[PDB]
Formats: structure tokens, C-alpha cells, sequence
């Protein structure tokens, strides 16, 4: 009874599949794939974040040269100057006029804000999709259990054992680099650490918020200070973290494909609708009821009432419901044209008792299993009016003949009268 | 403590959004086509303005700012296809189907254009047969002329 | 379920349509103009006596 | 239609009764703070200038 299942991927909504055990009474699903989140694998590539050109402050030898060296700062700009005066609260206080020199260096540090307003690259590789699958199973009523999608995996989380996927869909809506700023993830193509040209993106390029290495291609240039007055010209391009916040790209989370939602915590990417997802389950046997204790319903009727031909569970069905015993009676269209709210109904001794549904085909001829029963509650059903609030379902959609059966064979008889005119010139001929 | 832009319009069309819109301050509007073809959009909007959306099967989702995301079911509303009148009631199943029928007509148009021509060779040819070897002994007594009737008139045997 | 309706002009008497929502009960009407009051556009050019 | 000319429509100045689409909606105050969330579309009036 280890009831496999192909199923879409699609979040808010159950799939109230039907277990056909043979020997003992069928029991319903309902499998509410809660959440589809991702966590694909990803590497911490570097941090990056606006510098801030946290000048050391420069020498003033006041007769002779002052030789700068290159000291190992990040993007440690230096450069001597020689011709000032440097008005310094007394005037000026050294006593050349050319031999008066000034070493400026400045070099690129983190900002503060580094530590907690700042950008995020990644290697992002595929990983490994999650769910904290709700099944307010059969009879038991409850797990909202956290599983996996790896086709081997079971979570034995209340009593039911279950195995997920791997699903056929394999987009993963990041895209192999990305950026990552708080909350808006951005799947761009960053530069790299070690490179990002000045002004754009990653011209501060740290590994991570502790790591004093890094890389400054800030284009940090210093001038020499104006007039015989102390100051440091520094001549810099604004962060590609200054732009990136006004001039950048959307978020995934408002661009992606097939309905995402992101954040950032372990970098998943939630409730990714789309595909299917081959799902086998081990009910716990002590769950069913064996077959002769539930009531058999056959000789009944079913017939809709009033169909809507739409996605909130608008279509009705009475069921002229034909018991023996009196008692539940777990249901489901193994079709999946129709889609039930009810998993289950009560029955007296053969009474009557209608449900809700959903489908997409004029005419729903869906069968319908109704504890070991089946029947067709063929109809027709009625377009709505009022479609604006959230997700269906419904989720059927196929092709869905009043101008095409006689039609097409009206088409074919003009063909097919062509060999019942050709070859009885044959006759005609002999 | 934050932003919040005025609340939108919503009004209903045909798989489609008309959105008439007014907000504070400029607002960055955005939305994302569900299907796997995301198809979004991005305008900052700071001017009053009357916006549309094409609305697939699926659904959409609409961010008026930082107000929370929002999400729209928008199946049919072209009226399917009930049925009392000959063809013009069709078009419930064309304006549900604009990118199927347009080429799905034409093909039901092009195969009884194949089964006209068809039709046509193998009626004309077949009536140009039945006659050859009729009227060629043009005597030809043979009151089964019967079968074609698009070639006509005997000789009264 | 916005129910349109044509629907005759005449004062006293009830018009009680149905109101066909697919999915819930439907709901009838009773829809009496009570009146037709109408009221033109007009202007005093002059009283006379 | 709020935002768009005539959300308000008062007969005359005098008339206390009126029309206000404005799509005045009201959210919840935040934090454990007295005040009034107003979410409303500035008028009609104030575009149509
Ligand atoms: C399991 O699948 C269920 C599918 O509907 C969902 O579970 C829902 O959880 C809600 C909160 O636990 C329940 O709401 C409560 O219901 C009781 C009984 O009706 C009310 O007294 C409570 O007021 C109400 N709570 C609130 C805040 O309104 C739902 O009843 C329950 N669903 C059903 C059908 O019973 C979830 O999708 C899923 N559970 C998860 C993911 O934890
Ligand atoms: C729909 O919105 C677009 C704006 O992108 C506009 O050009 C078009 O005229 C609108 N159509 C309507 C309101 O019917």
C-alpha cells in the first residue's frame, strides 16, 4: 500500500489523493505542501559594503622631503607633496616656504555599516529543497512535519512514513551568482573578489566583516592640499555600494519566475510553484479500517446541482448515497478533473449528502470514489464573476466539443467520400 | 517607523487589472507573472495613473510599495462557452483562448480547405469519371447517373 | 453578481427579479419605482399676472 | 472614483450631505501608540490642478 504519487508542486492547497489498498477499507489524503523552500548550496564569497577613506593623518615635515612607503593598507594610497605653508591655527607654523612638505596617505577601510548594511555575493550551486509538509491525515488528523525532496528521504513524524520527490523541476530561481542585501536578493552577475572595477559594484571587497584583508579598487587619489592649508584631498569615486542601492536592478522576490518568495535566513527561495513531485508514503496499517466495517455505498446516484465552472469550490453534488452499514466514507475523484473540498462524509442508512468541488472542463464527467464506489457525476457548470483574491484550487487545466465531433467527422466525410468515389470508378471501370 | 503608500484601486477585467492608482510619494509598483515565463514589471510611480496588468491563468502578485505583497486568481471571465446560438457565442471560448483558437480556427479552417480541395479531386476527377466511360458510347444506356449528379443529363436512356 | 436587469418604467407595482449567483443561494428581488419624478433642466424667463 | 475628480461631491457648500469615494481606509495604529492610520487618496482635487 506504499502509495506513490506523482503531484504538482504548488503550495497552499491539499491533494487529497485516495489509498486503494486491496483488502481493507481506502483511506483519503490530504497533502499540503505548506512551503517549497530551497536552500540551494552557496559559498560566502565576499562581503561588500561603502568604504570610508578613514585618512590617517598626514606628516608636515617643515624643511626637506619626507619619502611616503607603501604600507600594506587596503588600497594604501600615498603620496608625498612638497610646496606648501600650512596654515595651522597660527598662521603658518613652518618656517620654509618650499622646502615645506606634506606626505598625505589614506588608505580604504569597512565602513561601520559594513557589519550590517551590506551587500552579499555568492556561488550559488543547486542544494536541496524543504517543506514543512501539513497531512491532517485520514482518521489521525495531524503532522506538519519538516521533510526533504531527496527521493529516499523519509520524516517519520507523527506515524505516517513519507518519501518526496526529487522533483522533475530543477529551476532554481537564483542563478549561479548572486547578491544578497538584507532582505533583496539579486541575481547578479557580481565581478568578483579581488577585482570590482571602482564605482561599480565590489569596489570594497572584503571576504567577510572581520576579515581586514581585502580589496580596494576605489581609484583613490590624493591631491595635494590647496594654499598652505592642512587638509587631505582625497579624490575617490563613491561606493558601488553608494549606487546598488539607487541605480541597481530588482529583487528576485519581485522578478523571479515561476512564483518564489525569498529571504534572507538560510537563503531559501519559498513556495516555488512549479512541476511535480513523485511522492510514496507508508501509511501506518493500524490507521486503516478493514473493508468490512465501513459501509458499502453502491446503488447510489450522484448529479450535480449547481456547477461553477471555477476555482473556489463552488461546484455542488448531491449524492442519492446507497449504504449498508451507517457511517464515514472517505472520498476523492481519482480523476483530477475535480478537485473536493470534503475528504470525508457521514452517512446515515442510504441518505443523501452533498459536497463542494472545483473543475475546469464544461462538462465535468469525473468519476467519483466514494469508499470503494465509483461514479460519474456528469453535468455542466456555470462561469462566475468576480476574480480577484489569491490562488485557486482548482489547478486542472487541460483541453476542454460542440462544433468539432459531427464537425471534424463532417470534415473526414468529405476525404472519406473520396475513396467511396475513387475506387467505384473502379467498379464503374471494372 | 516607515512608509506606507495610499491603498490601490482594484477593478476587475477579462484576466486583467486596471488599476486606477494614486499614490503619496513615488512609489516603486512590481509585480511577477507567476508562470515559469516571469514577465515582470518595474515603475516608480509618483503621478497619479490608470495602469494594466495582463493576468495569466496562474495568478500575479502586486507590491503597492511596501505594503505586503499581494496575490490575484485570475481564471476566466469571458463566459466559457454555453450555447443557444449558432457561433457568435463562441467567442467565450476565443477570448479564453487568444493565442490557441486564432491558429486552432485556422487550422479547422485549413483542414476543410485540405478536405475542399481533396473533396474537389476526388469528386470532379471521379466525376469526370463515370462519365468517360458513359459518355464516350454517348448512346450509353444507363439510368444509374444517379451517383454523381454534378454531371448531368443523359440521353433520355 | 451584479445584477443587471432591463426593466420597464411604471410607477406602482413590483418587478421581483432573481438574482442567479453561481455558487450560493440565489435571491429575489422586489423592485418598485415607487416614482418617476424628473425634474428637466429649466429656467424662469419672466413671471407674468 | 476616489482620487479621480469628484471624490467628493457635495451638492452645494451648504449641503452637509455628500459623495466621498475616497477609498478611506483606516489600519491599525502601530506599537502600542495612540494615532489614526488614515490611508486615503489625496483628491481628486488636488489633481485636477
Ligand atoms: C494543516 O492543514 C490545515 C488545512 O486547513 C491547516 O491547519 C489549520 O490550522 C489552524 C491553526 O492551527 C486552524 O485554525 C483554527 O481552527 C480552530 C477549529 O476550527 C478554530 O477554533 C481556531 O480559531 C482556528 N485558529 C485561528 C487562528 O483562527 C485550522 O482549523 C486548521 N485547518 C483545519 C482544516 O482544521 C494548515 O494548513 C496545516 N497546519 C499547519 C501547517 O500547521
Ligand atoms: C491599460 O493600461 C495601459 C498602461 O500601460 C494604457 O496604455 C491603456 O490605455 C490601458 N487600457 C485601458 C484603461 O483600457
Amino acid at each position: 500500500y506504499e502509495h506513490t504519487a506523482v503531484m504538482p508542486n504548488k503550495v497552499g492547497i491539499p491533494y487529497k489523493a485516495l489509498v486503494e489498498r486491496p483488502g481493507y477499507a481506502p483511506v483519503h489524503l490530504q497533502i499540503q505542501l505548506v512551503n517549497t523552500r530551497i536552500i540551494p548550496s552557496t559559498n560566502l564569497e565576499y562581503i561588500t559594503c561603502k568604504y570610508k577613506t578613514k585618512v590617517p593623518s598626514p606628516v608636515v615635515k617643515c624643511c626637506g622631503a619626507t619619502q611616503c612607503t607603501s604600507k600594506p593598507h587596503p588600497d594604501y594610497q600615498c603620496q608625498v607633496f612638497t610646496g606648501v605653508y600650512p596654515f595651522m591655527w597660527g598662521g603658518a607654523y613652518c618656517f620654509c616656504d618650499t622646502e615645506n612638505t606634506q606626505m598625505s596617505e589614506a588608505y580604504v577601510e569597512r565602513s561601520e555599516e559594513c557589519s550590517i548594511d551590506h551587500a552579499k555575493a555568492y556561488k550559488v550551486h543547486t542544494g536541496t529543497v524543504q517543506a514543512m509538509v501539513n497531512i491532517t491525515y485520514g482518521s489521525v488528523s495531524w503532522r506538519s512535519a519538516d521533510v526533504y525532496v531527496n527521493g529516499e528521504t523519509p520524516a517519520k513524524i507523527g506515524d505516517a512514513k513519507l518519501i518526496i520527490g526529487p522533483l522533475s523541476s530543477a529551476w532554481s530561481p537564483f542563478d549561479n551568482k548572486v547578491v544578497v542585501y538584507g532582505h533583496e536578493v539579486y541575481n547578479y552577475d557580481f565581478p568578483e573578489y579581488g577585482t570590482g572595477k571602482a564605482g561599480s559594484f565590489g569596489d570594497l571587497q572584503s571576504r567577510t566583516s572581520t576579515s581586514n584583508d581585502l580589496y580596494a579598487n576605489t581609484n583613490l587619489k590624493l591631491q595635494r592640499p590647496q594654499a598652505g592649508i592642512v587638509h587631505t584631498p582625497f579624490t575617490q569615486a563613491p561606493s558601488g555600494f553608494e549606487r546598488w542601492k539607487r541605480d541597481k536592478g530588482a529583487p528576485l522576490n519581485d522578478v523571479a519566475p515561476f512564483g518564489c518568495s525569498i529571504a534572507l535566513e538560510p537563503l531559501r527561495a519559498e513556495n516555488c510553484a512549479v512541476g511535480s513531485i513523485p511522492i510514496s508514503i507508508d501509511i501506518p496499517d493500524a490507521a486503516f479500517t478493514r473493508i468490512s466495517e465501513t459501509p458499502t455505498v453502491s446503488d447510489l446516484e450522484c448529479k450535480i446541482t449547481e456547477c461553477t465552472y471555477a476555482s473556489d469550490f463552488g461546484g455542488i453534488a448531491t449524492v442519492a448515497y446507497k449504504s449498508s452499514k451507517a457511517g464515514n466514507c472517505p472520498i476523492h475523484s481519482p480523476s483530477g478533473v475535480a478537485v473536493i473540498k470534503e475528504n470525508d462524509v457521514t452517512l446515515a442508512e442510504s441518505g443523501s449528502f452533498t459536497f463542494h468541488f472545483s473543475t475546469a472542463n464544461i462538462h465535468p464527467a469525473f468519476k467519483l470514489q466514494v469508499c470503494t464506489s465509483a461514479v460519474t457525476c456528469k453535468g455542466d457548470c456555470k462561469p462566475p464573476k468576480d476574480h480577484i483574491v489569491d490562488y485557486p484550487a482548482q489547478h486542472t487545466e487541460s483541453f476542454t466539443w460542440s462544433w468539432l465531433k459531427v464537425l471534424v467527422g463532417g470534415t473526414s466525410a468529405f476525404i472519406v467520400l473520396g475513396l467511396i468515389a475513387t475506387a467505384v470508378v473502379a467498379l464503374v471501370l471494372f | 517607523i516607515a512608509t506606507l503608500a495610499p491603498e490601490p484601486l482594484v477593478e476587475h477585467k477579462h484576466r486583467t487589472l486596471i488599476l486606477h492608482l494614486h499614490p503619496d510619494h513615488p512609489t516603486l509598483l512590481t509585480t511577477r507573472s507567476l508562470g515559469s515565463d516571469a514577465n515582470p514589471t518595474r515603475q516608480w510611480i509618483e503621478r497619479p495613473t490608470t495602469v494594466n496588468f495582463t493576468v495569466t491563468g496562474e495568478g500575479l502578485e502586486y507590491t503597492w510599495g511596501n505594503h505586503p505583497p499581494k496575490r490575484v486568481w485570475a481564471q476566466e471571465s469571458g463566459e466559457g462557452n454555453p450555447h443557444g446560438w449558432p457561433h457568435e457565442v463562441v467567442v467565450y471560448y476565443y477570448n479564453r483562448y487568444p493565442l490557441t483558437t486564432i491558429i486552432g480556427l485556422c487550422t479547422c479552417v485549413a483542414i476543410i480547405m485540405v478536405s475542399c480541395v481533396t473533396s474537389v479531386w476526388l469528386l470532379c476527377r471521379t466525376r469526370n469519371l463515370c462519365i468517360t466511360p458513359y459518355k464516350l458510347a454517348p448512346n450509353a444506356q444507363v439510368p444509374i447517373l444517379l451517383a454523381l449528379l454534378c454531371c448531368i443529363k443523359p440521353t433520355r436512356a
